[PDB]
C-alpha cells in the first residue's frame, strides 16, 4: 500500500535538518537526497560555526554585495576578495565560498565513513569522536582524487552543483553547498532505515581535516 | 665600479631624537588602515615583526657606523668602505626614502589638519580637481600637502636647522597623548572586540564593501599579519637621524647603537599599546578610513578626546615631517659633491650657505609625489626603498667583517687555516654573500609567489624550497668558518654570521609582501638611478 514516505537527513545530534516527502509504496522510493553540507553542521562541531544554530535556521552572515540583491549597507566584500586566507566553514557567505572551493578542488574535497551500520570488521575505524575515519581505508565514499567506493556501504556522496553554479548561490547569501546522496544497491535492499544510519564526513585538507556527523532515516504514515 | 673613498648629545638626547623622528605618521594614521585592511586586531603582532626587523637593521647600523669615524648617512659609510656603485645604490635608496617619507608625512599632516577643520580642503579639491586615473593615482590631489612641502622647503632653504628644544617639547606632548590613548583604550576598550564573530559583522554606520574576514583576533590570517607588518615597517623608519646627527655626540659609536635600540623599543611599546587600544575600543572593520583614532574615540562616547589626539598627531607628524626633510638635501649634496649625482646639485649658495638647488629639487619632487599618489602608495614606496637600504647595510656589515684590513681545495674553503682573514677568505665571503642574497631572494619568491603551491605541497615548490633553505644554511656555514677581521670595533653585531643574514631575509620577505604597483614604481626609480650612474656617475665621480 502507498504511504506518505519521508526521507530525513539529520545532524550528528539526530535532529532533522532536511527532509523530502512523497506518496509512494514503502521501500520503493529512493530519491537523491540533496541536503546542504551546512545543514548537517547546524548545532554541530564548533569548527563549522553553526554550533549554536538550530535546524532549519537561515544562513548566517552579512550578504555579499556581489549578490543579486545589489550593494547594501554592511555588505561583505570578502566574497570578491581572495578566499585563500579563509577557513572552509558555514558561518558566513565567504566562508561558504571557501568551503565550496575546498569541496570542489581536485587536490582537496571531502570523504565519508560509515557509522554503526559498518561491519564489525570495520570497528577499528573508531567512534564519533573520529567521525568513523580514524585511518585511511575507512572512507567508503565522497569526492576526492582517489575516488573511494564501497560495494556494501548504503550511500554515495558527491557534489550536487559545480563551482560555477554554486558561486552565485553563495553570493546570494543562500545555502550553497548542496550534497548529492544516492542510495547504493546495498542501501536499497536494506530496510533498517527506520532506525536510521549515520556517517561521518571529513574535509580532506592540510591540517585539522575537520568533520561532522550526519545521518539518514525514513518516516512513513498512512495517507 | 667599486672605487672606495678615503675618509654634546647624550644617550637620552639621541633617544629623544629617534623617538621624535619615528613615532609620528605611523601610529596616528596608518595603524588604523593596517588594522582595517591588512592585519585586523592582530596588527599588534605586525608591529612586533616590523619592530624586530627594525632592531636588526639598527644593530647593523651600529656596526656599520662603527667602522667609519666620520659620522654620516649610510651612503658615506658605504662609499668609504665597500665602493662606488654600492654606495650609489644605498644613497639613491636613502633619497627615495627621504623624498617619499616627506611626501607621505605631508599627506598625513594635510589629511589630519583638513579633517580637524571639517574637511573643507578635500571638498575644494574634489570640486575643482580630478586626476582621472583611479587605478594608479590618488582620488583627491592633496594641494595642501604641496603647500606644506613648499613652505617647509622655503624654511630649509633659508637655513632653518634642527631645533632640539622644539623637538623635545613636541615629542613629550606626543608621548603624553599616546599614553592617554593607551589608558583610554584599556579603560573604555573591551576584549570582546578581539573576539568578533558573524553575529557582530554589522557596522553601526551604513558603509559598503566592508571586509569582515574570519573575525576574532586574526581575521585576515598570518598572510594579512605579514602584509600589515610590511606596511608598519614604515612606522619604525626614522632612527637614522641618530647616526647621521650633525651635532657632535659625547660618545658617538657607543651612544648611537644604544640610542637607536632604545628608540626602537620605545616606539614598539607605543605602537603596541596604541594599536591594541584602537582595536579594543572599536571593531577593526568599523575603523574610520579618514580618522581611525578619533573615530574610535567618538564610537565610545569620548568624542571630545578627538581634540587631544588632534593635538598629539599634529605634533608627532610635524616632528616626523622635518625628520624626513632635514636629511633629504644632505644626502643629495653629499652624492653630488662626490660626483655620483649631477654636480650642480652640490652648489652651495653663498646667500644662504645651504645646498639651495638640492633642497629645491628634492622638495619639488616630494611635492609632486604627494600631489599625485595616495598615502598608502607613498608609504609602501618608501618602505620598499628603506628595506632595500637596510638590507644593503646588513650585507655591507656581513661582508666587511671578514675582509682583510685595507693595504681552491674544498678543504681550504671549508677549513681556512689562516688565523686572520686573507684575501682568499675575503673573496670567499664576497662570493658567499652574493650567493646567499640570490638564494634568499629565491626563497622569498617561492615562499610568496609559490605560497599556495607550498600549501598544496607540489613537488617542485617543496624541492626548490628545501634546496634553497639547506643551501642558505650551507653558505652561512661557509661564511662562519672563515676567520673574522681582528680590527677592534667599539660596537659589533653580536652574531655576525647569522644576524645580518636574518636581517636580509626578513627585509626581503617584507619587500615581497608589497604590492605589484609598489614594485613597478621602485623598479622605475631604480632604472632612473642606474641611468644616472652609468651615464653620469661613473665618469664624473670625484674619486675618479
Ligand atoms: C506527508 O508527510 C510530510 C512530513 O510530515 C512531517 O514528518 C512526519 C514524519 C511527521 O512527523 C509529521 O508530523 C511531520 O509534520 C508532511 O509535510 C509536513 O507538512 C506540514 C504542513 O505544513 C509542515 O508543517 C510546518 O508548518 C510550519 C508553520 O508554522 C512551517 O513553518 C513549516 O515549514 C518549515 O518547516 C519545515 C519543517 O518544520 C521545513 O520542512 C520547511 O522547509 C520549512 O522550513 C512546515 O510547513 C511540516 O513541516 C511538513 N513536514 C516536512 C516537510 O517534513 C506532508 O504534509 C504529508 N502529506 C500529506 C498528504 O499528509
Ligand atoms: C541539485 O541538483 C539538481 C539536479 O542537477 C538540481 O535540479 C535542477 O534544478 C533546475 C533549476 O531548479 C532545473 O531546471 C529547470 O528545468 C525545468 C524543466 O524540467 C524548466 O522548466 C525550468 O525553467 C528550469 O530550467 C532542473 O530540471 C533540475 N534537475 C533535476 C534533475 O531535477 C537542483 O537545483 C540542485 N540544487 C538543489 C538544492 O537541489
Ligand atoms: C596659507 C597657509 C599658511 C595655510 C596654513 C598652514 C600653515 C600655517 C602650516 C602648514 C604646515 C605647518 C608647519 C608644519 C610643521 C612644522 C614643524 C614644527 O617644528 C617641529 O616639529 C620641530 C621638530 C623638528 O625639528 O624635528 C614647527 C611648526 C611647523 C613649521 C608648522 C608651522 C605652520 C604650518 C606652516
Ligand atoms: C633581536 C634579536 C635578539 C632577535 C631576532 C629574531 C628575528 C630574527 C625573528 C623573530 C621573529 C621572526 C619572524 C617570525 C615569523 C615569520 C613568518 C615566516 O613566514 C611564515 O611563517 C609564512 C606562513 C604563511 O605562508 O602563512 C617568515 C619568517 C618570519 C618573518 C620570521 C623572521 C625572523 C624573525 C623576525
Ligand atoms: C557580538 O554579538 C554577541 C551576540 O549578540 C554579543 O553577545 C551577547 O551580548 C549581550 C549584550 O547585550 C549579552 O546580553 C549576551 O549574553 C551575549 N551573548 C553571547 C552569546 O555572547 C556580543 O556582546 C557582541 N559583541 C560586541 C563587541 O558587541
Ligand atoms: N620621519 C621619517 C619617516 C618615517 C616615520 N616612521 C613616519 O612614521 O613617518
Amino acid at each position: 500500500q502507498v504511504y506518505n514516505i519521508t526521507w530525513e537527513v539529520t545532524n550528528g545530534d539526530r535532529e532533522t535538518v532536511w527532509a523530502i516527502s512523497g506518496n509512494h509504496p514503502l521501500w520503493t522510493w529512493w530519491p537523491v537526497l540533496t541536503p546542504d553540507l551546512c545543514m548537517l553542521a547546524l548545532s554541530g562541531p564548533p569548527h563549522w560555526g553553526l554550533e549554536y544554530q538550530a535546524p532549519y535556521s537561515s544562513p548566517p552572515g552579512p550578504p555579499c554585495c556581489s549578490g543579486s540583491s545589489g550593494s547594501s549597507a554592511g555588505c561583505s566584500r570578502d566574497c570578491d576578495e581572495p578566499l585563500t586566507s579563509l577557513t572552509p566553514r558555514c558561518n558566513t557567505a565567504w566562508n561558504r565560498l571557501k568551503l565550496d572551493q575546498v569541496t570542489h578542488k581536485s587536490s582537496e574535497g571531502f570523504y565519508v565513513c560509515p557509522g554503526s551500520h559498518r561491519p564489525r570488521e570495520a570497528k577499528s575505524c573508531g567512534g564519533p569522536d573520529s567521525f568513523y575515519c580514524a585511518s585511511w581505508g575507512c572512507e567508503t565514499t565522497g569526492r576526492v582524487y582517489w575516488k573511494p567506493s564501497s560495494s556494501w556501504d548504503y550511500i554515495t556522496v558527491d557534489n550536487n552543483l559545480t563551482t560555477s553554479q554554486a558561486v552565485q548561490v553563495c553570493k546570494d547569501n543562500k545555502w550553497c553547498n548542496p550534497l548529492a546522496i544516492q542510495f547504493t544497491n546495498a542501501g536499497k535492499q536494506v530496510t533498517s532505515w527506520t532506525t536510521g544510519h549515520y556517517w561521518g564526513l571529513r574535509l580532506y585538507v592540510s591540517g585539522r581535516d575537520p568533520g561532522l556527523t550526519f545521518g539518514i532515516r525514513l518516516r512513513y504514515q498512512n495517507l | 665600479m667599486l672605487r672606495r673613498k678615503v675618509v654634546c648629545l647624550n644617550t637620552y638626547d639621541l633617544v629623544a631624537l629617534g623617538v621624535g623622528s619615528t613615532l609620528g605618521a605611523g601610529v596616528y594614521v596608518l595603524a588604523g588602515a593596517v588594522a582595517r585592511e591588512n592585519a585586523g586586531p592582530a596588527i599588534v603582532i605586525s608591529f612586533l615583526i616590523a619592530a624586530l626587523a627594525s632592531v636588526l637593521a639598527g644593530l647593523c647600523y651600529g656596526e656599520f657606523g662603527a667602522r667609519v669615524p666620520k659620522t654620516g648617512s649610510a651612503y658615506l659609510y658605504s662609499y668609504v668602505t665597500v665602493g662606488e656603485l654600492w654606495a650609489f645604490i644605498t644613497g639613491w635608496n636613502l633619497i627615495l626614502s627621504y623624498i617619499i617619507g616627506t611626501s607621505s608625512v605631508a599627506r598625513a599632516w594635510s589629511a589630519t589638519f583638513d579633517e580637524l577643520i571639517g574637511k573643507p580642503i578635500g571638498e575644494f579639491s574634489r570640486q575643482h580637481m580630478a586626476l582621472n586615473a583611479p587605478g594608479v593615482l590618488a582620488q583627491t590631489p592633496d594641494i595642501f600637502a604641496v603647500i606644506i612641502i613648499i613652505i617647509l622647503t622655503g624654511l630649509l632653504t633659508l637655513g632653518v636647522k634642527e631645533s632640539a628644544m622644539v623637538n623635545k617639547i613636541f615629542t613629550c606632548i606626543n608621548v603624553l597623548v599616546l599614553c592617554f590613548i593607551v589608558v583610554s583604550g584599556f579603560v573604555k576598550g573591551s576584549i570582546k572586540n578581539w573576539q568578533l564573530t558573524e553575529k557582530n559583522f554589522s557596522c553601526n554606520n551604513n558603509d559598503t564593501n566592508v571586509k569582515y574576514g574570519e573575525g576574532g583576533f586574526m581575521p585576515f590570517g598570518f598572510s594579512g599579519v605579514l602584509s600589515g607588518a610590511a606596511t608598519c615597517f614604515y612606522a619604525f623608519v626614522g632612527f637614522d637621524c641618530i647616526a647621521t646627527t650633525g651635532e657632535e655626540v659625547k660618545n658617538p659609536q657607543k651612544a648611537i647603537p644604544v640610542g637607536i635600540v632604545a628608540s626602537l623599543l620605545i616606539c614598539f611599546i607605543a605602537y603596541f599599546g596604541v594599536s591594541a587600544a584602537l582595536t579594543l575600543m572599536m571593531p577593526y572593520f568599523c575603523l574610520d578610513i579618514d580618522s581611525p583614532l578619533p573615530g574610535a574615540f567618538k564610537h565610545q562616547g569620548w568624542e571630545e578626546a578627538k581634540y587631544a589626539v588632534a593635538i598629539g598627531s599634529l605634533c608627532a607628524l610635524s616632528t616626523s615631517l622635518l625628520g624626513s626633510m632635514f636629511p633629504m638635501p644632505r644626502v643629495i649634496y653629499a652624492m653630488a659633491e662626490d660626483g655620483l649625482l649631477f654636480k650642480f646639485l652640490a652648489k652651495i649658495n653663498n646667500r644662504t650657505k645651504t645646498p639651495v638647488i638640492a633642497t629645491v629639487t628634492s622638495g619639488a619632487i616630494a611635492a609632486v609625489m604627494a600631489f599625485l599618489f595616495e598615502l598608502k602608495d607613498l608609504v609602501d614606496l618608501m618602505s620598499i626603498g628603506t628595506l632595500l637600504a637596510y638590507s644593503l647595510v646588513a650585507a655591507c656589515v656581513l661582508v666587511l667583517r671578514y675582509q682583510p684590513e685595507q693595504p681552491f681545495s674544498l678543504k681550504s674553503i671549508l677549513s681556512p687555516k689562516n688565523v686572520e682573514p686573507s684575501k682568499f677568505s675575503g673573496l670567499i665571503v664576497n662570493i658567499s654573500a652574493g650567493l646567499l642574497a640570490a638564494l634568499i631572494i629565491t626563497v622569498c619568491i617561492v615562499a610568496v609567489l609559490g605560497r599556495e603551491a607550498l600549501a598544496e605541497g607540489t613537488l617542485w615548490a617543496v624541492f626548490v624550497m628545501t634546496g634553497s633553505v639547506l643551501l642558505c644554511m650551507l653558505v652561512t656555514g661557509i661564511i662562519w668558518r672563515q676567520p673574522e677581521s681582528k680590527t677592534k670595533l667599539s660596537f659589533k653585531v653580536p652574531f655576525v654570521p647569522v644576524l645580518p643574514v636574518l636581517s636580509i631575509f626578513v627585509n626581503i620577505y617584507l619587500m615581497m609582501q608589497l604590492d605589484q604597483g609598489t614594485w613597478v614604481r621602485f623598479a622605475v626609480w631604480m632604472l632612473i638611478g642606474f641611468t644616472i650612474y652609468f651615464g653620469y656617475g661613473i665618469w664624473h665621480s670625484e674619486e675618479a
